[PDB]
Order: structure tokens, then C-alpha cells, then sequence
């Protein structure tokens, strides 16, 4: 009886974590595409001036 | 000039002509011995003996001193004449044309007058050459000078002025490359 009650609240703690941490990295791994996608649009700008230069 | 040439070097020629340039220098004449050194020079290349006398090493100290007084006892400073007993005495006498090219060389420092050198990639219409003169001028605008132009490069619309030992760019292919380099670093 312990051992399936202690085995049940340690497994709630890891699937707890395991929740967590996805909702957690999924909401991380946004932030670096949307970091990614900025970057991109500014470094299209340069290029523009760049080829301006060229012309 | 405080007797003091315009730079010391350790080398035979240098050690020499600095000799030379000093003491010559200190009595009263440096455009005298000038012109017995660049006589030297001219001669040197001009006549084929000459050169072969002067290279000529198994030459006798005695025969080296009668063929250099038959040359000219007179026309040439007694520093001149000094300097050559010397290096016949220290077997130095093939070093001599180096010497004399050295001292010139010392004496060109001396003279005031220089060069500048402007190059450009667009041809230097006449009325733009003139207010490029204007400039150099107002630049300067206490020393005569004497320019010259050079028109090969890749620059464009740049002119890049260069004085005798000092070199000053203000070509436009200068900015181009700057602006390109620091664009790229913007760290957005």
C-alpha cells in the first residue's frame, strides 16, 4: 500500500514537471523564432542599403 | 644647421657621408662638395673606365691616388679631396659612389621645394587642377611646391595626395568600404 501511494505522489511530481517544462519550452522555443524572425527583417533592410551603395 | 646631418646610420656609405656631410657643413660649403659629389655620379654611370677603376680591387694604393689626381686635383673641395685619400688608405674607395648618391640624397632633405603626388581615377580637368592647387595651397600655404599628377586607379571620384614621406586619403572608395564595415556591425 505505501509503496503504489509513494510510487502515485512521485509520479504526479514528474508529470508535473513534465507539463511544466514542455509548456515551459514551448513557449521559449517562440520566443527565440519570433527573435530569429526581427533579426531577418532588419538584416534585409541592410542589405537594401548596401545594394543602394552599389547602385 | 648645428652641424647635425638629417639622420645617422651605421652603414660604410651612411657612416661616411655623415663624415662628410658634418665637417663639410662646419667650415662654411655643403653646395660645393654637392656638386663635386653629383659630378661623381654622372661619371660613374657615364664613363665605363670609371667604373671599372673604382670596382677594380687589386689595384695598388700608390696607382689608385695618380689615376684620381690625373682625374682633377683642383674643382673639387679639400674635404673632397680629403675623403678620397682616406678611402683609398682604407680600401674603401669602391664604396665611393654610394657616398656620393647618400649625401645628395641628405642634401635633397635640405632643399625645401617637393613633390606632390595627387591620384585620381577621373581625369583632372585644368580649372579643377587649379583649385586643387588652391587647396594644396591653403594646406600648406607657406611652402612652394611642385605637383604631379597620376591617374590608374581603382578608386573612383577619391583623391589620395602623397608628400614625400606622408600619404593622406580622402578617396571615396575609402568611405564605401568604411560604411559597408560598420553596417555590418550594427549588433541590431
Amino acid at each position: 500500500a505505501d509503496s503504489i501511494n509513494n510510487f502515485l505522489a512521485n509520479e504526479y511530481l514528474r508529470l508535473q514537471s513534465h507539463i511544466t517544462s514542455r509548456a515551459l519550452n514551448i513557449l521559449k522555443q517562440a520566443q527565440a523564432y519570433e527573435t530569429m524572425n526581427q533579426a531577418a527583417l532588419l538584416q534585409k533592410l541592410i542589405d537594401d542599403a548596401t545594394s543602394a551603395i552599389d547602385n | 644647421p648645428g652641424d647635425k646631418p638629417p639622420a645617422i646610420e651605421d652603414s660604410i656609405h651612411g657612416k661616411y657621408a655623415g663624415v662628410l656631410f658634418s665637417s663639410a657643413s662646419s667650415n662654411k660649403s655643403l653646395n660645393k662638395v654637392a656638386e663635386d659629389m653629383k659630378y661623381f655620379n654622372q661619371l660613374y654611370k657615364e664613363s665605363e673606365v670609371f667604373k671599372s677603376f673604382l670596382n677594380n680591387v687589386s689595384l695598388k694604393r700608390n696607382q689608385q691616388r695618380d689615376i684620381i689626381s690625373a682625374l682633377g686635383k683642383t674643382n673639387f673641395n679639400p674635404a673632397t679631396n680629403n675623403l678620397l685619400e682616406t678611402l683609398i688608405e682604407n680600401k674603401r674607395l669602391d664604396s665611393l659612389p654610394k657616398i656620393a648618391e647618400k649625401y645628395m640624397d641628405y642634401y635633397r632633405i635640405l632643399n625645401k621645394q617637393e613633390s606632390i603626388t595627387i591620384i585620381s581615377a577621373q581625369e583632372l580637368t585644368a580649372a579643377e587642377k587649379q583649385k586643387v592647387e588652391q587647396g594644396l595651397k591653403k594646406g600648406n600655404a607657406n611652402v612652394q611646391f611642385t605637383v604631379v599628377y597620376q591617374v590608374d586607379p581603382a578608386i573612383l571620384g577619391g583623391l589620395q595626395m602623397y608628400s614625400g614621406n606622408n600619404f593622406l586619403d580622402c578617396s571615396l572608395l575609402s568611405r564605401v568600404n568604411k560604411l559597408k564595415t560598420e553596417i555590418a556591425k550594427i549588433s541590431f
